[PDB]
């Protein structure tokens, strides 16, 4: 019992936990998906690795998940892992609504999440969920909110971020980019699209949902092939326009 | 309620009213109180609506569990068994008085199941308010080994008999045959009783204060 | 054969995908140093194995791997003594507590199937090793006639033909393919007498009363009758030319 | 209710009425009262009938695993005593009185009460709501050493005398006669009971 | 890699034995027992002027009658004076009266070794704290030592620490059982002072007494200045 | 092995549980018990070895009652061994609790022997370091004698020993016609068979143990009494000088 | 027990046990799924080791309901399982919700059982991919579930030994409005690359899922596609 | 080595490791005789002080008017164990209102520590008991051990140097039996110094009785106490 204990639940010498980080490396080997703020709402574009011609399409995505009305998420890492993680999410917006009647602030429902994230590194002797989340939504406290998170349990809140395969590169790309207080989702759609060039470009590979507030009521829409493919040619054509002049 | 069973040379037949009374008011005048349990076995609902509903219910899916597993066709003792056991725990809160009927690879079965978990394997029997008007029917006209048109004549005659005579009990008599070769549910195979109406206010006779209207386009 | 962790240590994945301490398990079925053979009539079954008393200060009686589960079903078990009690102890749990819970004679192939599920959580679980032993249940199902039933402690279960199990196990089973190939009127004597010398002729000995046990299941005496060592003498005799 | 097992040289007979009643209500007119725990070992079931079922099954399957455990038929007093056990732990929730009897190797043919959760082996023992009425005639009538037929006479005797003053009693006799060659159902029709005084 | 009760071929727990070894680490601490009363000294061992001198309580209020001094892990001792302190006000509930000071000392001994791994609610390790009981009960004024054992047994005079080791000798020399109060409080500064690698002085130091009359007393600022002199 | 022998949850590659097979090492070291199957009944003799003379006799007991009709004989270690008489002590007033009378011989050693295999399976508990017999006579059932160890298996036997001398008493036994003998006779013979295979220059001295149960004792397991243990000693004594 | 995971992550960042799973599955005997149009197809090779074996007692191919189907590569034992426990998935709907699970829904619960065994205290994980068929609102529906919890939604698929080659065959030679006829046949070709011997009724096992619900198909109907080989 | 750690895990040579590791407590423990009479049980402890200036360590413990107890090993499992007797005659008494019998308790004892001896991640009682008792059957000296072993005793004794003991006991059997309180009392400190150096001897200090038989019940005797008996022979 003892010697066959891998023991998740430890500090190594450094003063570190090993399977916190050994997760991460996880996640830096998953698709590439990234989060970008605006004023007239939120955004999320993820790299889709379910890509096969004998593939399905049943749901309305593959790595974005609706959570209450008001909030949604996407993710990065084992995708069974997040199920399980997106699943008592819904519950903890639920739980939160049956109380109160409102909805969970977005922070509120991070940090509940967070949570139970933290426990399986300090308690139970189980690994902990390898998955890194990125959080979108509206409250009437704080408003369009972006939030990340990782298996540490460990949050915090971004104007834009990414994470996923070439995590690093696009943060960097984005700290160039991103214009702070000045971003419409009009204008952070084209840098998404930008990022995701870089990283990884056909509609099948990427996928993207807005969430913005219209007529007093949050509308979370994922975009169509479409309104993908449209886009993906305008960075083409702006690309090779600043090209020969 | 009146609900009845009926074993024959072929097979069985199960019949039942379509009154459900709350207190002493017609809530629903046409429902089915003849459930499925397996294909060749049906059970009939008399006592607490909610109990005689959700025990069915659960048998039912009980049997398609051990059906898949065995990958046979179910037996009739074996409804009996678990209803039973279920029933004996709960000390006749869970009130279900049900009558289960079926064929399976030992012939045609009939069981009389009481809510405290007691349980009487016949020929004939009768449960619900009344039972009585069609336990006194077949009483008097019962033989062994009925043919297919007979019984049917005789459960209608039982049912019947219970809708005209026993106030909780009322409507169209259901009725299901359980033949070797699958179940005929016979539904509204009888119909004992068989006006002017109309009054048509004109819009705008009742007041209005408040509208509001919500499209949806679709 | 790729190794890595505790993978042979506790039932847990190699890199190969198999399971070294289910293999082990099977390994214990033939420290034993005994082989069961079972086979199936057109009306009937029968299981014969090893009653090998070398010490005649046991008592033969109390030395058998035939055990009746039910009236209707019995098996013979194969591999270590202690799990091969213990798995039968079992199996008359779950034979009788079905008849309660169902109100019937539980069918061969559940009983089969139940034990087979029961020894996957030992498959799965690191904390207990898998019984090292194989038991072969013998009965007559009333729809289906009459069946023959194996089963692992990898949890794998089947109907069989014939099959056998231990130490000359695909000797046995080698032997059966090719009898079975040929057409029988299979009868209460030709399977009994095929079973009995499958077992002799992979061994290579010519049996006494003594030293093998019969147990057997007919259409007409569908109780697990264990035959004496009389009714045992018949048969063998009865291969004297 | 009437219910009666008797005892002999090799057996016993045990005989019971068929009335379910509810109330002043005849639920069940034809019902078996003697229902069977081993090959060779019977009981008779009396009072609140999902009670009395319920005991039956779970004796049944309990002396079933027991008899396969030893590789024997099981003994009628290990059989009395998984009755009695059950009833008895459970004796303020259970309101039934199962009576016990049957044939061994042993001991042979003997019978047991088990009213409440007591045990006691009797020669002959009655039970239910019509036995009340019969206790003069099973003392008057009573001799020791009766054959199997002297005792199914006074079975059907008793119960018959039950069954005309008891309301909770009627219908037909179920009649078992155990021994070691086997088990002798057998069913006394209410056309052909035996008359006595009835005005 | 093994358990946590797991005995070594000299036959005692290794977790007890490195238990005895975490004590070594921790700051040096005096008792002596006389007729007239048991005096109790330990080191703070400040580590920085910015961190406040009142607020590092070594020595402690376990009743009116009793204290303990403690060496080793702080925060292990503190979930033991608790109990202890919880134990004396219970039997108070239950007696109306005062526990003695080995009845106290034996309820925190029945504590040492309630540590495991399988069958647990619970401790995983021993505490690593050697604490000097001190009081003055019906039997006279007492000392206790008390060890991660479990062992408890009285003591005439005995230190704990570091320099355990280097004051139990001068101890030795030292001690006299006829002697008053007053010598042995002025014993224990004196062979306080020699381990201390810092240098001895009323804000880097605790002394507290218990005598038959007056109740525990911890020594203040000026009554530690006054008794300085030698 | 090596590697695989710590836990009894872990086979090892050729197939065999060494922690159940180290657990029988302790029997096989440990001093030797027997056990005969008379015509009218059971009678047990052991080795008990004494480590000091300071020690009382009938200190040790390695014969235990398990029940008033039944008996057990132990070798192994000792802690294990009553534990598994007190498990027995419990299954048989289990039985009478259940069904009224007293359990059969077959039937307490098949459900101690299961008890004895639930420690073979898992790393959270070891086998017992011990065999023992248990051996009865009755009305109907007879004289019976079974023998269980540290794996759980259970047979019947005529004659059985376990301990130092496993195999050693064996062939002594074989000699014995033990189906037409009785209880009487016996317990001479089963004081003779510990005198041969005790070691006196490996060994220190020994109390020969002796309990039975029959047709004598009205199937009752008692202790064999002053009486007849000193003339069965006595026998053993001088029969050894007959045969050296 | 044991109260800690035997899954754990490696400094790669991989959890092994998982992929040690699917090797298990790689090495397993090989099965199909097609989704035709009007219904959906499972296959699989059912090749034991001998004549001896009794073909009609133990499938491959099992039901979950009467509108859902099931069939697996990789570990039998493992398998069982998962049928049990989906098989009381499918009831617990009915009962709470009185209408056939979603096949989407059964999927999804099943993943989160075969996700718990990939964490939760002293067990492996299922050495089995899962491979399920069904009919919802008035369309067929298709559904692997591997190891990890994982699960995909096919147009057609292949598992065990020789997937690569039954992938990239059904890849160019499916057709995303197939008749449920053509499809049973593509099933068994698919079944043919891989398999070693002559082809029978025995030795292979197919169910059909459509309109009126999952079924199994019997050995004479097996028998009539065979003939047009 | 593999086969050290843990009480579950049997060794190649049929031995559990942990179980004679524990023994070893009892051994490198300080040394303490027991031995009996026709009326009396009496207990003698050699006391080990832990430097000169402490008092000495209480060896011998009361479990109840009829039976009490001297230790060797760890003192947390002699208490714990000692506090498990306590109970058990305790529930006796108020049970059957009668003194339990010493086998009994005894027979208790060896099924309590046998316990974890069979279970993982637990480990044997660190400590071995002599325990003296008067009942129905006369006086008694019990050992018991870590091992869960128990043994009925004419004497014996147990700790440092404890061979010596019960070589000077194992002449002196025969004498015991016939000897008074005083002749007994005597024997068993004569076996205990025997255990000794001949440097140092017996004081009222470092020496503990504990004396209980059909007169008495079970009183405990340590310093001045003891000095009636320590004042008749005291040579070599
Ligand atoms: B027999 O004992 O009558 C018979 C034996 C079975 C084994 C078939 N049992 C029944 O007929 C029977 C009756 N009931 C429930 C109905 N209860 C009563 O009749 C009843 C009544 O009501 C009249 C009363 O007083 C009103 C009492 O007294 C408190 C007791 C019982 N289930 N099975
Ligand atoms: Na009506
Ligand atoms: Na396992
Ligand atoms: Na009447």
């Amino acid at each position: 019992s003892r010697r066959y204990d891998s023991r998740t639940t430890i500090f190594s010498p450094e003063g570190r936990l090993y399977q916190v980080e050994y997760a991460m490396e996880a996640i830096g080997h998953a698709g590439t998906c990234l989060g970008i703020l605006a004023n007239d709402g939120v955004l999320l574009a993820a790299e889709r690795r379910n890509i096969h011609k004998l593939l399905d399409e049943v749901f309305f995505s593959e790595k974005i998940y609706k959570l209450n009305e008001d909030m949604a998420c996407s993710v990065a890492g084992i995708t069974s892992d997040a199920n399980v993680l997106t699943n008592e999410l819904r519950l903890i917006a639920q739980r939160y609504l049956l109380q109160y009647q409102e909805p969970i602030p977005c922070e509120q429902l991070v940090t509940a999440l967070c949570d139970i994230k933290q426990a399986y590194t300090q308690f139970g002797g189980k690994r902990p969920f390898g998955v890194s989340l990125l959080y979108i939504g509206w409250d009437k406290h704080y408003g369009f909110q972006l939030y990340q998170s990782d298996p540490s349990g460990n949050y915090g809140g971004w104007k834009a971020t990414c994470i996923g395969n070439n995590s690093a590169a696009a943060v960097s790309m984005l700290k160039q980019d991103y214009k702070e207080g000045e971003m419409t989702l009009k204008s952070a759609l084209a840098l998404a699209i930008k990022v995701l060039n870089k990283t990884m470009l056909s509609a099948e590979k990427v996928e993207i949902a807005t969430l913005t507030r219209e007529n007093g009521k949050t509308v979370i829409r994922v975009l169509k092939q479409k309104e993908v493919e449209q886009l993906i040619k305008k960075h083409e054509e702006e690309e090779a326009k600043a090209e020969r002049e | 309620t009146t609900i009845a069973g009926l074993v024959f040379q072929d097979g069985v037949i199960l019949g039942a009213d379509t009154r459900a009374t709350n207190d002493s008011v017609v809530a629903d005048k046409s429902c089915e109180k003849i459930h499925f349990i397996a294909p060749k076995i049906y059970c009939c609902g008399a006592g607490v609506a909610a109990d005689a509903e959700m025990t069915t219910r659960m048998v039912a899916s009980k049997m398609e569990l051990h059906a898949l597993s065995t990958g046979r066709e179910p037996r009739v003792a074996t409804v009996t068994r678990i209803l039973r056991q279920t029933l004996f725990r709960y000390q006749g809160h869970v009130g279900a008085s049900l009558i289960v009927g079926g064929v399976d690879l030992t012939g045609p079965q009939l069981y009389g199941v009481h809510p405290h978990g007691s349980y009487s394997r016949l020929p004939f029997t009768a449960l619900g308010s009344g039972q009585d008007a069609a336990l006194a029917v077949l009483e008097d006209r019962f033989q062994p080994n009925m043919t297919l048109e007979a019984a049917q004549g005789l459960l209608v005659e039982a049912v019947t008999a219970g809708i005209l005579g026993d106030l909780g009990s009322g409507g169209n008599v259901d009725a299901c045959v359980i033949t070797k070769t699958g179940a005929k549910l016979l539904r509204t195979l009888s119909s004992p009783t068989e006006r002017s109406g109309r009054y048509h206010f004109v819009p705008g006779t009742t007041a209005v204060l408040t509208q509001t209207v919500k499209p949806l386009t679709l | 054969g790729s190794s890595a962790g505790f993978d042979r240590h506790i039932t847990i994945f190699s890199p190969e995908g198999r399971l070294y301490q289910v293999e082990y398990a099977f390994k214990a079925i033939n420290q034993g140093g005994l082989t069961s053979v079972a086979v199936r009539g057109k009306d009937c079954a029968v299981i014969v194995t090893q009653k090998k008393v070398p010490d005649k200060l046991l008592d033969s009686s109390t030395v058998t791997h035939l055990f009746k589960i039910t009236e209707n079903i019995g098996c013979v078990m194969t591999g270590m003594t202690a799990d091969s009690r213990s798995q039968v102890q079992r199996a008359r749990y779950e034979a009788a507590n079905w008849k309660y819970k169902y109100g019937y004679e539980i069918p061969v192939d559940m009983l089969c199937k139940r034990i087979a599920d029961i020894s996957q959580v030992y498959t799965q679980n690191a904390e207990m090793r898998p019984l090292g032993c194989c038991m072969i249940l013998i009965g007559i199902d009333e729809e289906q006639g009459p069946q023959v039933y194996k089963c692992d402690p990898a949890g794998y279960y089947c109907g069989f033909k014939a099959t056998a199990a231990g130490v000359k196990q695909t000797e046995s089973t080698s032997f059966l393919e090719k009898k079975v190939k040929k057409k029988f009127d299979w009868t209460f004597e030709q399977t009994v007498e095929t079973a009995i010398t499958c077992l002799s002729t992979v061994l290579s000995i010519d049996f006494k009363p003594s030293e093998i046990e019969v147990g057997v299941v007919t259409v007409e005496n569908p109780k697990f009758r264990i035959l004496t060592e009389a009714e045992i003498d018949a048969h063998l005799v009865a291969l004297a030319e | 209710t009437t219910i009666m097992a008797v005892e002999f040289d090799g057996g016993v007979v045990m005989g019971s009425d068929s009335r379910v009643s509810a109330g002043e209500a005849v639920v069940n007119r034809v019902f078996d009262k003697l229902s069977p725990l081993h090959e060779r070992i019977y009981c008779a079931l009396s009072g609140s009938a999902a009670d009395a079922q319920a005991v039956a099954d779970m004796a049944a399957y309990q002396l079933e695993l027991h008899g396969i455990e030893l590789e024997e038929p099981p003994l009628v007093l290990a059989a009395a005593n998984v009755v009695r056990n059950i009833s008895y732990k459970y004796r303020e929730d259970l309101s039934a009185h199962l009576m016990v009897a049957g044939w061994d190797q042993r001991e042979g043919g003997q019978v047991y009460g088990t009213l409440g959760g007591m045990l006691t082996r009797q020669p002959f023992a009655i039970g239910g709501s019509g036995s009340t009425f019969i206790y003069g005639y099973v003392d008057a009538a009573y001799k020791p050493g009766m054959s199997p037929e002297e005792c199914r006479r006074f079975t059907t005797d008793a119960i018959a005398l039950a069954m005309s003053r008891d309301g909770s009693s009627g219908g037909v006799i179920y009649l078992v006669t155990i021994t070691a060659a086997g088990v002798d159902h057998r069913v006394i029709l209410g056309n052909e009971l035996p008359k006595f005084y009835d005005e | 890699d093994r358990g946590v009760n797991t005995f070594s071929p000299e036959g005692r727990l290794f977790q007890v034995e490195y238990a005895i070894e975490a004590i070594k680490l921790g700051s040096t601490a005096i008792g002596i027992q006389t007729s007239e009363g048991v005096c109790l000294a330990v080191e703070k061992r400040i580590t920085s002027p910015l961190m406040e001198p009142s607020s590092i309580e070594k020595i402690v209020e376990i009743d009116a009658h009793i204290g303990c001094a403690m060496s080793g892990l702080i925060a292990d001792a503190k979930t033991l004076i608790d109990k202890a302190r919880v134990e004396t006000q219970n039997h108070w509930f239950t007696y109306n009266e005062t526990m003695t000071v080995e009845s106290v000392t034996q309820a925190v001994s029945n504590l040492a070794l309630q540590f495991g791994e399988e069958d647990a609610d619970a401790m995983s390790r021993p505490f690593g704290v050697a604490l000097l009981f001190g009081g003055v009960d019906e039997k006279g004024p007492q000392l206790f030592h008390m060890d991660p054992s479990g062992t408890f047994v009285q003591c005439d005079a005995r230190a704990i620490g570091s320099a355990s080791e280097g004051a139990q000798s001068s101890l030795q020399e030292v001690y006299h059982k006829s002697m008053t109060l007053k010598e042995a409080i002025k014993s224990s500064l004196i062979i306080l002072k020699q381990v201390m690698e810092e240098k001895l002085n009323a804000t880097n130091i605790e002394l507290a007494t218990v005598q038959p009359g007056q109740n525990f007393h911890m020594f203040t600022k000026e009554e530690l200045e006054e008794v300085i002199k030698d | 092995g090596t590697g695989y022998d710590l836990s009894a949850s872990t086979f090892s590659p050729d197939g065999r549980v060494f922690q159940v097979e180290y657990a029988m090492k302790a029997v096989e070291n440990s001093s030797t018990a027997i056990g005969i199957r008379c015509k009218d009944g059971v009678v047990f003799g052991v080795e008990k070895l004494v480590l000091s003379k300071l020690y009382e006799e009938g200190s040790n007991k390695r014969l235990f009652n398990v029940d008033r009709h039944v008996g057990m004989a132990v070798a192994g270690l000792l802690a294990d061994a009553r534990s598994l008489a007190d498990i027995a002590r419990e299954e048989a007033s289990n039985f009478r609790s259940n069904f009224g009378y007293n359990i059969p011989l077959k039937h307490l050693a098949d459900r101690v022997a299961m008890y004895v295999h639930a420690y073979t399976l898992y790393s959270a508990v070891r086998p017992f370091g011990c065999s023992f017999m248990l051996g009865s006579y009755s009305v109907n059932d007879g004289a019976q004698l079974y023998m269980i160890d540290p794996s759980g298996v259970s047979y019947g036997y005529w004659g059985c020993a376990i301990g130092k001398a496993r195999q050693a008493a064996k062939t002594e036994i074989e000699k014995l016609q033990m189906k037409e003998m009785t209880c009487r006779d016996i317990v001479k013979e089963v004081a003779k068979i510990i005198y041969i295979v005790h070691d006196e220059v490996k060994d220190k001295a020994f109390e020969l143990e002796l309990s039975w149960v029959g047709e004598l004792t009205n199937g009752r397991h008692e202790i064999v009494p002053k009486d007849i243990r000193e003339e069965a000693e006595k026998y053993a004594k001088e029969s050894l000088k007959e045969e050296d | 027990g044991y109260s800690f995971s035997l899954t754990t992550f490696s400094p790669s960042g991989k959890l092994v046990q998982i992929e040690y799973a699917l090797a298990a599955v790689a090495g397993g005997a090989p099965s199909v799924g097609i989704k035709a149009a009007n219904g959906v197809v499972l296959a699989t090779e059912k090749k034991q080791k001998s004549i001896l074996y009794d073909e009609r007692s133990v499938h491959k191919v099992e039901p979950i309901t009467k509108h859902i189907g099931l069939v697996y590569s990789g570990m039998g034992p493992d398998y069982r399982v998962l049928v049990h426990r989906a098989r009381k998935l499918a009831q617990q709907y009915y009962l709470v919700y009185q209408e056939p699970i979603p096949t989407a829904q059964l999927v999804q619960r099943v993943a989160s059982v075969m996700q718990e065994y990939t964490q939760s205290g002293g067990v492996r994980p299922f050495g089995v991919s899962l491979l399920i068929c069904g009919w919802n609102e008035g369309r067929p529906y298709l559904f692997q579930s591997d190891p990890s919890g994982a699960y995909f939604a096919w147009k057609a698929t292949a598992m065990g030994k020789n997937y690569v080659n039954g992938k990239t065959f059904l890849e160019k030679r499916y057709n995303e409005d197939l008749e449920l006829e053509d499809a049973i046949h593509t099933a068994i070709l698919t079944l043919k690359e891989s398999f070693e011997g002559q082809m029978t009724e025995d030795n292979i096992e197919v169910g059909i899922c459509n309109e009126a619900g999952f079924r199994r198909l019997t050995p004479t109907e097996v028998k009539d596609y065979l003939a047009a080989i | 080595n593999q086969y050290d750690n843990d009480v579950t895990v049997w060794s190649p040579q049929g031995r559990i490791h942990q179980i004679e590791y524990a023994m070893e407590a009892v051994k490198q423990g300080s040394a303490t005789v027991g031995l009996k009479s026709k009326t009396h049980a009496v207990l003698v402890a050699l006391k080990r002080a832990q430097s000169e200036l402490a008092a000495h360590q209480k060896k011998i413990l009361h479990v109840d008017n009829h039976i009490g107890i001297s230790i060797a090993g760890l003192t947390a499992d002699a208490r714990l164990l000692c506090n498990f007797m306590r109970q058990e005659c305790l529930d006796s008494r108020f049970v059957f209102d009668r003194p339990l019998p010493v086998s009994r308790l005894v027979s208790l004892i060896g099924s309590k520590t046998q316990i974890p001896t069979q279970r993982y991640g637990r480990r044997p009682y660190g400590v071995g008991l002599l325990i003296a008792g008067y009942d129905d059957m006369g006086p008694h000296i019990f050992q018991t051990c870590p091992s869960a072993n128990y043994f009925d005793c004419r004497a014996m004794s147990i700790g440092a140097r404890s061979q010596s003991a019960r070589t000077y006991l194992e002449r002196h059997m025969s004498e015991f039996m016939e000897c008074n309180l005083n002749e007994l009392v005597k024997h068993g400190l004569r076996a205990l110094r025997e255990t000794l150096p001949a440097e140092q001897d017996l004081t009222t200090k470092n020496v503990s009785i504990g004396i209980v038989g059909k007169d008495l019940e079970f009183t405990i005797y340590d310093d001045d106490d003891v000095s009636p008996f320590l004042e008749g022979l005291e040579e070599r």
